[PDB]
């Protein structure tokens, strides 16, 4: 029932998560340090880790089957409106329920629900941000499923902006299909149990998430000294 | 409005 050409999608997406996710954290090191201290003094190091991220987040959706036969404007449309649930999703993989933290490689490195309040951000978004990961851990997606709905959260039809709808739906059509059948065909019951509706569940989580986020970060983002401390791409992302 | 970073990034 996996057609050759739906491996060969599962393929692409599986060498793109590996050529844009790295688990050895080196990176961070470029980052601005973290500080644990009224001041926002996480914000620096976390602003620093999301404009990294966007750019992984770029580099996968490039290499997404379809995508880069869509129009430079809805690329971007679908980036824009996508990258911080691809974060999201993407975090989930240094997400821990040990400890309920994102641990990328060592302690400095260990994000909990208060250095997350230390960029500015409320129990709004933290509290359905945290239950979000533990629900999407629980889930205990094999990789090729979890590339897939990165995949599939970026390409979606009803993004704000998008021009051409119709061909952003043939794109996730495909990717969907390709889901949906690798579930069927490759995981076992009884994690296969409604497991695509499940999937599909968390991508509305995002959009709530997403929403949120964009209305913390907008007045976030509306202090010029909170602005100052963000980076370029983040600005041009995100907004303002 | 224009985003020539995501667009240099997007190649
Ligand atoms: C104005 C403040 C602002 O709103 C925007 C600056 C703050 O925003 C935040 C803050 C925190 C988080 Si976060 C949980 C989502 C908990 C610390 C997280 C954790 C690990 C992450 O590591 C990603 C690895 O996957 C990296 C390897 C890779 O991605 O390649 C990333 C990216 C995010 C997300 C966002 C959007």
């Amino acid at each position: 029932k996996l057609s050759e050409e739906q491996q060969h999608i599962i393929a692409i997406l599986l060498d793109a998560h590996h050529k844009t996710y790295d688990p050895t954290y080196a990176d961070f090191r470029d980052f601005r340090p973290p500080v644990r201290m009224s001041p926002l003094s996480m914000l620096p190091h976390l602003a620093d880790l999301v404009s990294y991220s966007i750019q992984k987040v770029i580099g996968f959706a490039k290499m997404i089957p379809g995508f880069r036969d869509l129009t430079s404007d809805d690329q971007i449309v679908l980036l824009k409106s996508s990258a911080i649930e691809v974060i999201m999703l993407r975090s989930n993989q240094s997400f821990t329920m040990d400890d309920m933290s994102w641990d990328c490689g060592s302690q400095d490195y260990k994000y909990d629900v208060t250095d997350v309040s230390k960029a500015g951000h409320t129990l709004e978004l933290i509290e359905p941000l945290i239950k979000f990961q533990v629900g999407l851990k629980k889930l205990n997606l094999h990789e090729e499923e979890h590339v897939l709905l990165m995949a599939i959260c970026i390409v979606s039809p009803d993004r704000p902006g998008v021009q051409d709808a119709k061909l952003v739906e043939a794109i996730q059509d495909r990717l969907s299909n390709t889901l949906q059948t690798y579930i069927r065909c490759r995981h076992p019951p009884p994690g296969s149990h409604q497991l695509y509706a499940k999937m599909i569940q968390k991508l509305a989580d995002l959009r709530s998430l997403n929403e949120e986020h964009s209305k913390q970060y907008r007045s976030l983002s509306f202090q010029p000294e909170n602005s100052m401390k963000l980076t370029p791409l983040v600005l041009e992302v995100f907004g303002n | 409005k224009n985003h020539p970073m995501l667009m240099n990034l997007l190649k």
